[PDB]
RNA sequence: AUCUGGUUGAUCCUGCCAGUAGUCAUAUGCUUGUCUCAAAGAUUAAGCCAUGCAUGUCUAAGUAUAAGCAAUUUAUACAGUGAAACUGCGAAUGGCUCAUUAAAUCAGUUAUCGUUUAUUUGAUAGUUCCUUUACUACAUGGUAUAACUG
RNA sequence: UAAUUCUAGAGCUAAUACAUGCUUAAAAUCUCGACCCUUUGGAAGAGAUGUAUUUAUUAGAUAAAAAAUCAAUGUCUUCGGACUCUUUGAUGAUUCAUAAUAACUUUUCGAAUCGCAUGGCCUUGUGCUGGCGAUGGUUCAUUCAAAUUUCUGCCCUAUCAACUUUCGAUGGUAGGAUAGUGGCCUACCAUGGUUUCAACGGGUAACGGGGAAUAAGGGUUCGAUUCCGGAGAGGGAGCCUGAGAAACG
RNA sequence: CCGGUCGGAUUUCCAACGGGGCCUUUCCUUCUGGCUAACCUUGAGUCCUUGUGGCUCUUGGCGAACCAGGACUUUUACUUUGAAAAAAUUAGAGUGUUCAAAGCAGGCGUAUUGCUCGAAUAUAUUAGCAUGGAAUAAUAGAAUAGGACGUUUGGUUCUAUUUUGUUGGUUUCUAGGACCAUCGUAAUGAUUAAUAGGGACGGUCGGGGGCAUAACUACUGCGAAAGCAUUUGCCAAGGACGUUUUCAU
RNA sequence: CAGGAUCUGCUUAGAGAAGGGGGCAACUCCAUCUCAGAGCGGAGAAUUUGGACAAACUUGGUCAUUUAGAGGAACUAAAAGUC
């Protein structure tokens, strides 16, 4: 090519959006924004393929232009604005508040939360540096920079952000035995706790995570998102709570539950 | 000997004040390479100047790590390494031998004759055909 | 134009390569600017991105630097004596990096008397109050003051003039000067 | 996970030539009533091309004295709508073909401590009349051209 | 003017077009130094300090204890001066981030723009303050990208056995050029680099992969063609505008 | 076996099949720090028959889990398990498109402003990355000992972390790097000798070959092959046998 | 590397020198008839010096083809006379 690309074809669209392969020829292509391309979800896949409120594209623009939909206490009208992990989607004419978080089979789940949990947001720590005129800042996974932190924060920790003023309340370190979400790969959406973490110099470091039913697995370091101390998260988890169920176990658990 | 080239030779931005006097020879500068590698004795207290050395020059080491035997030392500050493997052919269920030569760079801290076996690490492009330089050595 | 591809050379084997695409704009060269001495002529070229470079077509002054004292003043330049790449730039007096020129020594000498009060070669009470302070740091190397009778120092250029536009540098000192002066008066 | 016809008067072999099924594999011959789904100028000539179309764009929010319209009216700077033109942005995406190209492309895999980046998202700017308020505007400096008339 | 999205002369008036150009807290610290009359002095006054550009030089600590010492001093003065005194980020790794000192520059940026609302305070002057948001702006991060690069992997052919190096082929040193590394190019020097584990040359009615037909198992033959990657716009070469093209509506 | 019963417990034992653990002359090779539980040290708190009982409080020895600096240590091939190999297509789970090829839908109530399940799973298929094992097949180590262990002793160096508040100007130790002789203990250190191969050694055999001077010829002789016939002597070569020689292709 | 058709803001003489006050009479006063002077500036077309990048052209020398005829020598038919 010569410049940037601007169309996304239909079969090349990311799989966990679940667009059906016969309705059109192209998919929505997500704008450049806070979250990466194949790790996010536009506002048109939310408002017509999950909540079933709108039936077209022409209906979604009619919703967005009435200035209903906010993200993180700020109004958006970009019809493919890229909402990603841990974002808060506050409609107003229904008094519903949502939070983007992962399913267990690997999907973005519809999650309703309260009116008080929708005042804050976690975020991990991607780098910490010394800026111009000697002040330091910190970069989160969604790209917020925040100057003047505590000195005890290091990288791969987790901050808590107040969405009103854009500030920090407290923070969680990163060591053995913590509650951890997994945000990328194969064991995607499972919740467990840290056994220990071995390190390879000049390579990709591996953590070992134990479930609650005590079965273990291994992922790279960067697909690991700290949530809280053991038995106590800071957010409202979905049903199943990140427990991997074998396919044998979930036929008959659907069978015996089938009593309607 | 160390001044044979037609322009003056120095680790740049390393200043000697003649007004002061201190019984050191010259303020040499030297770094630690990383990855559990050990800077040799003859680099910290040696007297050569080389632009492209891992312990003295301005190159980094990152990327791969290889290993192989040295088969030609006929250039000035480069050698050639031979590497040997096998290759599997599925229909016949068997292996066949192959090889590839790589050229690397040799700092004058090391003394490498033919027949030895070195380990080498990767740096940014040094010449037309060079992307590695030696970081350890073990004899024959 | 001048392109910087490696697709026109031969392999490490000697095998002659093949014509693969047409010539791409993002591998280009421009023309070498030779930098004469004279009145100020500086032209601006436009680069990748919206940036800017200043080509110097001829200039005459600079901004040179005394290391051991730590003072950098603005002077004039006179002519090049030595260039280690080819000696067809000394016979034309271009201006590259690593070129060895001569400057006029006047504002360094005029600074030196103001800082110390001592001559080179051969009255308020504030002044000798602090001239007495800078007493031990008075003397310098012999072989560098020994050209203050002529006002022609020896200095090398450390800025690329074809890129940055300017032409600055630093004074030769005795360790480096011992090398070049043995090179200067023997290779001719 | 299968085989049958053909060498000699008669028999056992080596051995090949017919046969037998499949093809999202192209043409061609004779026929042809129904529902659903649908490839289609690639091969030969990356040969040549009549006519029409396929790239333009405005919000309460950069510039309106249209000799525009609406007139309708609180409005003597202007205020409703709104051609033409300057300025801003885009035209580098998309669509089509397979001629070149045999360590090249390309695949799975690394590196940038070796570099440029419109846009988007988040931070970020008391110091700049000669001055620390002395002549010389900050209740705000200067020309030039477009559409239009002739 | 036979003519084409061809255009000449004369006359008007605008801008987020083009060209200029003011405003503002206090603090500290440096250099210069009127004087002063003195010991061991202290001083009026003056100027300098945003950010960006280019060069030079310093800070960017850290493995375990105690004296003798040369003086100086913070201090109770014990007028002996014994002492009753230190901070420092990140990486496997840096000349890293970031800070200071001297300067330097055909001196970069630091809102002479637009819609809505219309209020609070008064000595009532069109006095003073004051809401929501559009567009622009320098640098660091970020997102969509881009440019190069590491390891292993291709069909037939010896009726192709030696190939490359003037005219860069393989390496060293210094410059030029570029967004940037690099023989990418130019100077001086060295004599290297590939090969029977098939180099180099010849054929291809050869764009590469995901994949397709047949199938006991192993395999044989295809892939111009709905997805991702490259190349091209009658054949070669050259450049303009732009963040981005060696672009062909 | 046991059922014991208003198929699931198993009081409870047996056969195998795989897994730990210690001990046997015998596996991580260690070091410094924290550091956490744990044995213990001066010794009681704690509360249970009263305790240096442990639990745990205090000083103090430690192994003991975790971080961090290490500290050194032959190298592969193969195999086991993991992360990471886009979707579409292929094998395939669920699901009355009226069946089917397809599709990813759909199902239930009052149908009266409703709740509700889905959109799985497998397919290393070379090269790279993380990890378990030590069979098979390679590779290195002490023979002129410059061999290994020593808290045998003489050395030569190089760093100053510390304290003589502090600062700079000196050197005294001290730790802390390497290298330098000789003095001590370990059982000091060399795989067999292939009905593999070579080399000697002793008595023989043959129309074998070179220089000089038929019959015996099949029943069988010799030579790598083509081939090789009168006696005598020289020059070297060779098989087999014999052997308690030698080298380790 | 040069070149300067043409626009141009300027300083400043200065006589032309116009109308009010002052020998009121030109004139002289900032109370404006008609212009010759220069002083430093800026923007800039046609044309031209040396380069690198290079499409093409001419010329022979070599090959491959084609094509025109040209000269060839043979074998065979819902071909065939014979020694």
């Amino acid at each position: 090519a010569r410049g940037p690309k601007k169309h996304l074809k239909r079969l090349a669209a990311p799989h966990h959006w679940l667009l059906d392969k016969l309705s059109g020829c192209y998919a929505p292509r997500p704008s450049a924004g806070p979250h990466k391309l194949r790790e996010s979800l536009p506002l048109i896949v939310f408002l017509r393929n999950r909540l079933k409120y709108a039936l077209n594209g022409r209906e979604v623009k009619a919703i967005l232009m009435q200035r209903h939909v906010k993200v993180d206490g700020k109004v958006r009208t970009d019809t493919t604005y890229p909402a990603g992990f841990m974002d808060v989607i506050t409609l107003d004419a229904t008094n519903e508040n949502f939070r983007l978080v992962y399913d267990v089979k690997g999907r973005f789940a519809v999650h309703r939360i309260t009116d008080e949990e929708a005042s804050y947001k976690l975020g991990k720590v991607k780098k910490v540096q010394l800026g111009k005129k000697g002040v330091p800042y910190v970069v989160t996974h969604d790209g917020r920079t925040i100057r003047y932190p505590d000195p005890n924060i290091k990288v791969n920790d987790t901050v808590k952000i107040d969405l009103a003023s854009g500030k920090i309340t407290d923070f969680i370190k990163f060591d053995a035995g913590k509650l951890v979400y997994v945000t990328g790969g194969r064991n995607l959406g499972r919740i467990g706790t840290i056994v220990h973490k071995e390190r390879h110099d000049g390579g990709f470091d591996l953590v070992h995570i134990k479930d609650s039913l005590d079965n273990t697995f291994v992922t790279r370091l960067n697909n690991v998102f700290v949530i809280g101390e053991q038995g106590k998260p800071y957010i409202s988890l979905p049903k199943g709570k990140g427990i991997k169920l074998s396919i044998a176990e979930e036929r008959d658990r659907r069978r015996a539950q089938q009593g309607l | 000997t160390v001044q044979s080239e037609r322009a003056f030779q120095k680790q740049p931005h390393i200043f000697n004040n003649p007004k002061v006097k201190t019984s050191k020879r010259t303020k040499r500068w030297y770094k630690n390479a990383g990855l559990g590698f050990k800077t040799p004795k003859t680099a910290i207290e040696g007297s050569y100047i080389d632009k492209k050395c891992p312990f003295t020059g301005l190159v980094s080491i990152r990327g791969k790590i290889l290993t192989g035997t040295v088969v030609s030392t006929k250039m000035h500050r480069t050698i050639v390494i031979r590497r040997a493997y096998l290759h599997y052919i599925p229909k016949y269920n068997r292996y066949e031998k192959r090889h590839k030569n790589v050229p690397v760079h040799v700092s004058p801290a090391f003394r490498v004759q033919v027949g030895d076996i070195v380990t080498v690490g990767q740096c940014r492009p040094i010449s037309k055909t060079v992307r590695f330089n030696v970081v350890k050595v073990s004899a024959a | 134009g001048i392109s910087r591809d490696s697709r026109h050379k031969r392999s490490a084997t000697g095998a002659k390569r093949a014509q693969f695409r047409k010539k791409r704009k993002f591998e280009l060269g421009r023309q070498p600017a030779n930098t004469k001495i004279g009145a100020k002529r500086i032209h601006s070229v436009r680069t990748r991105g919206g940036n800017k470079k200043y080509r110097a077509l001829r200039i005459e002054t600079g901004n040179f630097s005394w290391a051991s004292e730590g003072i950098s003043k603005k002077t004039r330049i006179a002519g090049v004596v030595y260039h280690p790449s080819n000696n067809e730039l000394v016979r034309t007096n271009t201006l590259t990096k690593a070129a060895i020129v001569q400057i006029d020594a006047t504002p360094f000498r005029q600074w030196f008397e103001a800082h110390y009060g001592q001559t080179l070669g051969k009255k308020s009470k504030n002044a000798e109050r602090k001239w007495a302070a800078r007493a031990a740091s008075a003397k310098i190397e012999s072989s560098v003051e020994s050209q203050f009778s002529a006002g022609r120092l020896y200095a090398c250029i450390s800025s690329r003039p074809g890129q940055s536009g300017r032409c600055d540098g630093y004074i030769l000192e005795g360790e480096e000067l011992a090398f070049y002066l043995r090179r200067l008066t023997a290779k001719k």
